[PDB]
């Protein structure tokens, strides 16, 4: 069969996997789409703020950066939702539908939006 | 048991639940033409859909900073003057609205132009209906606010809420409503 | 699928089935040659478009012909 | 008459540029993608 | 001669694995499965990459496409002077059985088989393309 190995198979890693947003099954898919956009949302804010054209002025760089991590966020929005029209047009998870996936893009928007906004308000 | 507008209140038999957004909310019986239920259905989301754009646009003038009141901007002077915007909205929004019509007839459905449905992203689904109709109908009693605390408060809608947000128990509807002179 | 087609001209060598790496062709008994029997092509639907037999035909010009058609999973050759 | 306001390469180049782009796109990838009745 | 029935608890190859194998395909469209007996254990080269014992007696194998099959089938017969046989087998579990058709190899000329795709002309002899044309679809005039 296929070539084992322990990063391939291990029980630490396993677990670890099986844990997660994506891989946790029987919670509703929105409720994934949520907590998954929230951690991404969050994140998303940093390289903006630190690297971005207007990074050097003092107040304004925080506000900029924070506004495009929400543009990205939209767009990464659409691409989730196109994807599941394309993909489901016709199993034993809810989320690998064509109703399981839109409530997931939808959710991924709301809580991307708030990571991206609970961002901005820890630096001011 | 889907919910309905009343709780307690069996939906009528003219209500079946297959229209998104159906709470069996339907007193006056309007509905009960099957004919009548199809052009009202249609009906009703393009006064909501016209809503929407309206209250986004109310909301984003004046957040933006635009300084003419959302009842005023029509006195207001642009580049072209009102002898070409009329003739050109006319011609234009005639095109849009007769074709909308003619589509909607052969299939029943909404559309752009020729596109019916109109849904390039394909986003339609039974969700996506009932969360259309509840976005517009929010749109439109959101609007008539608009209109009415025009009136009554001849403010904006987020300065109204501002002023609402300083003072919540003054600011209310009894200081404009009692004290309308002063407002206005 | 891709077009595979023997002509008459076609001497009964066996080269051509040997070569082909998808088992597409096979000998059938004939009586239009010395060695009294003919390439077959019965399997197009395996071919994959190599041209091996060709490269093995000793006729001039060739008596199996392979005219590349249109493209699917077998004859792609994918594996995923 | 003609001349266009002052403002309009700051709403056009965005809306031609970034906007119906993404539109086109998602218009295009989901049409390519639709599979056949 | 009869169609054999393929046996899936036939004992495989001692091999360790590797990542040459089947992929997701196999679990959607089809897969490939080829057997033979080995008269003693030997080792042999996976078309997939690496080297596999093989068993003394029945011997199974599954691989992604039928060319992988039809490959080791050669190596096989010109080196061990085996017999092997597969099929394709698809996800619904029907098994199709082929190589050989009819039990005897193609090379071999055997009675009752039917010539397929025999045009009893030359090369030099086909149409013009334009004659083959608005046929409804590109077509060489070979075809007809
Ligand atoms: C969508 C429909 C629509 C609505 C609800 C309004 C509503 C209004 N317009 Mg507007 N307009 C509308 C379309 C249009 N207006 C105008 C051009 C004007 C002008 C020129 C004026 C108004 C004015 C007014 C107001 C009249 C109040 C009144 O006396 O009663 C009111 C806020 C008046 C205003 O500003 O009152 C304060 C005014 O002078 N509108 C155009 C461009 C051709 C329109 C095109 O659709
Ligand atoms: C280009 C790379 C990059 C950059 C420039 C930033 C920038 C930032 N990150 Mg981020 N981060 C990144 C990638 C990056 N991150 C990646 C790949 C991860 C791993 C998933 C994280 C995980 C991370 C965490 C967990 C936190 C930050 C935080 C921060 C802030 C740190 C401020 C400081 O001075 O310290 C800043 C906005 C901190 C923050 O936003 O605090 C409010 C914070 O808590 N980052
Ligand atoms: C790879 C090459 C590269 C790099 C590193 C940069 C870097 C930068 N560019 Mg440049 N740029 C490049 C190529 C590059 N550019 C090219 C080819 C062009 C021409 C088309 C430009 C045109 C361009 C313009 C026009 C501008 C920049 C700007 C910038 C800055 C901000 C970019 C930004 O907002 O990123 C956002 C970053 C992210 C959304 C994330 C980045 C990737 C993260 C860090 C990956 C982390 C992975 C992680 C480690 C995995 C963990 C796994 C684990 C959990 C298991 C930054 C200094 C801007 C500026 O002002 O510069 C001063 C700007 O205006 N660039
Ligand atoms: C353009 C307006 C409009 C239209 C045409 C419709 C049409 C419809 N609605 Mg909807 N609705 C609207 C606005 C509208 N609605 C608004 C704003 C709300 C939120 C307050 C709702 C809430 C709502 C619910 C909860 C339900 C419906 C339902 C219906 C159906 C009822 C049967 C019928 O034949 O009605 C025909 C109706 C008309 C022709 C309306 C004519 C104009 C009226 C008489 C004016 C009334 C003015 C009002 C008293 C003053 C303004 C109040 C405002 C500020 C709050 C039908 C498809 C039911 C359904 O099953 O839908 C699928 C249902 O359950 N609607
Ligand atoms: C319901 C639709 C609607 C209507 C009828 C209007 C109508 C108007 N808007 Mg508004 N607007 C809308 C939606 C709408 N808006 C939306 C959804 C937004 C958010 C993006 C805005 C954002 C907006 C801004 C930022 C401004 C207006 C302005 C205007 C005025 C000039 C329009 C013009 O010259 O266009 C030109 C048309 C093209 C270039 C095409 C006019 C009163 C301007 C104004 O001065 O208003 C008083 C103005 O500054 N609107
Ligand atoms: C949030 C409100 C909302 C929602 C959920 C829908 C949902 C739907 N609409 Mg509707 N529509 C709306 C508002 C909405 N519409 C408005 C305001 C208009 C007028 C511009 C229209 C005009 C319209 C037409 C002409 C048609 C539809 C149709 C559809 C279907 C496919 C498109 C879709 O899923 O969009 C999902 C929507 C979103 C994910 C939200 C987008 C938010 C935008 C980008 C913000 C814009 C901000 C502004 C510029 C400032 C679906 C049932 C089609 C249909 O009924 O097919 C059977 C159809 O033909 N809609
Ligand atoms: C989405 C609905 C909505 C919301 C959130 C608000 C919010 C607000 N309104 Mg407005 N208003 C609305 C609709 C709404 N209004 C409508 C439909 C009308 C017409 C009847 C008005 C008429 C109105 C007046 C005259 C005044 C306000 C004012 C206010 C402020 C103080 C609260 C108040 O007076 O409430 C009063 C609101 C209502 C009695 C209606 C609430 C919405 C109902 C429940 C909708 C559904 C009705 C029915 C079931 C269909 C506040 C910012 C005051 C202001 O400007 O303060 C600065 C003020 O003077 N509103
Ligand atoms: C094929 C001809 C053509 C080409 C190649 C361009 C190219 C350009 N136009 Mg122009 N334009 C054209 C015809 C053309 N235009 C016509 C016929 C009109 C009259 C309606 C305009 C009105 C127009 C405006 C108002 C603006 C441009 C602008 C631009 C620039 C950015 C693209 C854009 O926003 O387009 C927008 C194009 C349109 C609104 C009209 C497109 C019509 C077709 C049928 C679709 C670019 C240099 C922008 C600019 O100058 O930025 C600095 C800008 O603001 N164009
Ligand atoms: C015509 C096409 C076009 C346009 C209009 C822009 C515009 C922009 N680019 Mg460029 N870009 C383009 C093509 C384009 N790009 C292409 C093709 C590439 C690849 C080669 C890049 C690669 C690139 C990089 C790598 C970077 C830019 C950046 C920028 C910004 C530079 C100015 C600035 O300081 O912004 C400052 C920006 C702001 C203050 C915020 C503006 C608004 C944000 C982005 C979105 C807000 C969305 C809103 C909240 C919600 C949705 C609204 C919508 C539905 C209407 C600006 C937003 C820089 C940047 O800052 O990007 C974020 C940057 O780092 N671009
Ligand atoms: C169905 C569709 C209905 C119509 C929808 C219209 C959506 C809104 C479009 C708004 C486009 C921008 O329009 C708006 O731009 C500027 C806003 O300060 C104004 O422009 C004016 O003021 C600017 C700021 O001082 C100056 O730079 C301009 O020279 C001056 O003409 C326009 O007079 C106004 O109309
Ligand atoms: S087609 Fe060519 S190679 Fe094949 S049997 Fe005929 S002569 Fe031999
Ligand atoms: S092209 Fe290749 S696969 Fe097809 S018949 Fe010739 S040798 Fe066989």
């Amino acid at each position: 069969g296929m070539l084992e190995t322990p990063v391939t198979s291990a029980p630490i890693v396993a677990t670890y996997l099986s844990n997660l947003p994506a891989y946790r099954t029987g919670v509703a898919p929105v409720l994934r789409g949520v907590e998954i956009g929230l951690a991404h949302g969050f994140l998303l804010a940093g390289p903006f703020i630190k690297l971005g054209p207007l990074r050097n002025v003092p107040e304004t760089a925080e506000i900029a950066g924070s506004l495009s991590a929400a543009g990205l966020v939209l767009i990464l929005a659409l691409c989730l939702s196109i994807y599941g029209s394309a993909q489901f047009q016709s199993a034993r998870d809810p989320l690998f539908s064509a109703d399981g996936w839109s409530e997931f893009a939808a959710g991924f928007l709301v809580g991307g939006e708030a990571g991206v906004a609970w961002a901005y308000v820890c630096t001011q | 048991a889907r919910p309905t507008w009343l709780p307690g209140l069996n939906p009528p038999a003219h209500l079946k639940g297959a229209l998104a957004g159906d709470n069996g909310f339907d007193p006056l019986g309007l509905g009960q033409d099957e004919g009548r239920l199809k052009w009202y259905a249609e009906a009703e989301k393009t006064n909501g859909r016209w809503a929407m754009m309206a209250v986004a646009g109310i909301l984003g003038q004046e957040l933006l900073g635009v300084t003419p009141a959302w009842w005023e901007a029509g006195a207001k002077e642009y580049d072209i003057p009102a002898q070409a915007l009329t003739p050109i909205e006319f011609i234009v929004m005639g095109f849009l609205e007769i074709k909308r019509y003619q589509g909607f007839k052969q299939t029943g459905t909404s559309g752009f132009i020729n596109s019916f449905p109109f849904d390039p992203a394909g986003m339609n689904s039974p969700s996506m209906a009932t969360k259309e109709v509840k976005n517009g109908r929010l749109a439109m009693v959101a609007f008539i606010g608009f209109c009415v605390q025009a009136l009554a408060t001849r403010t904006q809608p987020i300065e109204g809420l501002t002023a609402h947000l300083a003072d919540p128990f003054g600011k209310n509807i009894t200081y404009y409503l009692t004290h309308l002179p002063e407002t206005l | 699928a891709h077009i595979v087609k023997i002509y008459d001209t076609c001497i009964g060598c066996t080269q051509c089935v040997r070569a082909c790496p998808l088992d597409v062709l096979e000998m059938v008994p004939w009586d239009g040659c010395k060695a009294s029997q003919m390439a077959s092509a019965p399997r197009t639907e395996d071919c994959v478009g190599c041209k091996r037999c060709e490269t093995a035909c000793p006729t001039d010009f060739l008596s199996v012909r392979v005219y590349l058609g249109s493209e699917s999973t077998r004859s792609m050759g994918l594996s995923y | 008459p003609f001349v266009p306001p002052s403002w309009a390469p700051s709403v056009f180049v965005p809306l031609t540029g970034l906007v119906l782009p993404a539109i086109a796109m998602a218009t295009l990838f989901v049409y390519i993608e639709k599979e056949a009745p | 001669w009869t169609v054999p029935t393929l046996n899936p608890d036939t004992p495989s190859p001692i091999f360790g694995g590797s990542t040459g194998g089947l992929l997701r395909k196999a679990q959607t469209e089809e897969f490939y499965v080829i057997t033979w007996e080995a008269k003693k254990e030997q080792i042999f080269e996976m078309p997939t990459g690496g080297a596999a014992i093989m068993r003394q007696g029945p011997n199974l194998l599954k691989f992604g496409k039928k060319e992988q099959c039809l490959a080791l089938t050669t190596q096989l017969r010109n080196k061990f002077k085996l017999t092997p046989c597969f099929y394709r087998v698809f996800p619904d579990g029907k098994v199709q059985y082929l190589h050989p058709a009819d039990g005897v190899y193609p090379e071999k000329v055997n009675a009752g088989r039917v010539g397929a795709n025999q045009n009893m002309r030359r090369i030099g002899q086909n149409v013009n393309p334009i004659k083959v044309k608005f046929s409804g679809r590109m077509m060489s005039p070979a075809e007809i």
